């Protein structure tokens, strides 16, 4: 829900434009799932920030 | 020179500091902000309440 409504500016892309699908972003999309899960309990408010 | 006996074998025991245990690898629940419906103007029935 917030990376779709963010235009996915919060994922992020390095020189390209946001929210393109092929196997990079698909990458990095796995890799913010992971920092997510680590965060915790607070993920979800470190997310909203 | 290189501190070994006769034979060729080592003279000093060696060490290697073993491999720092497992790792814990865990997951959470994420949640986002959810809105509610709205109410629009009402028609006027023909009938009774």
């Amino acid at each position: 829900s917030v990376l779709v409504i963010s235009g996915f500016a919060v994922l992020g892309a390095k020189n390209q434009p946001a929210g393109q699908h092929n196997i990079d972003t698909l990458f990095s999309l796995y890799r913010f799932h992971q920092w997510i899960n680590g965060l915790g309990n607070p993920g979800s408010d470190t997310l909203d920030m | 020179r290189h501190n070994l006996s006769i034979d060729g074998q080592p003279l000093s025991l060696a060490i290697y500091a073993e491999p720092t245990d497992p790792k814990a690898l865990l997951t959470s629940m994420v949640q986002a902000s959810q809105g509610g419906s709205a109410v629009l103007p009402g028609t006027l029935s023909l009938y009774r309440f």
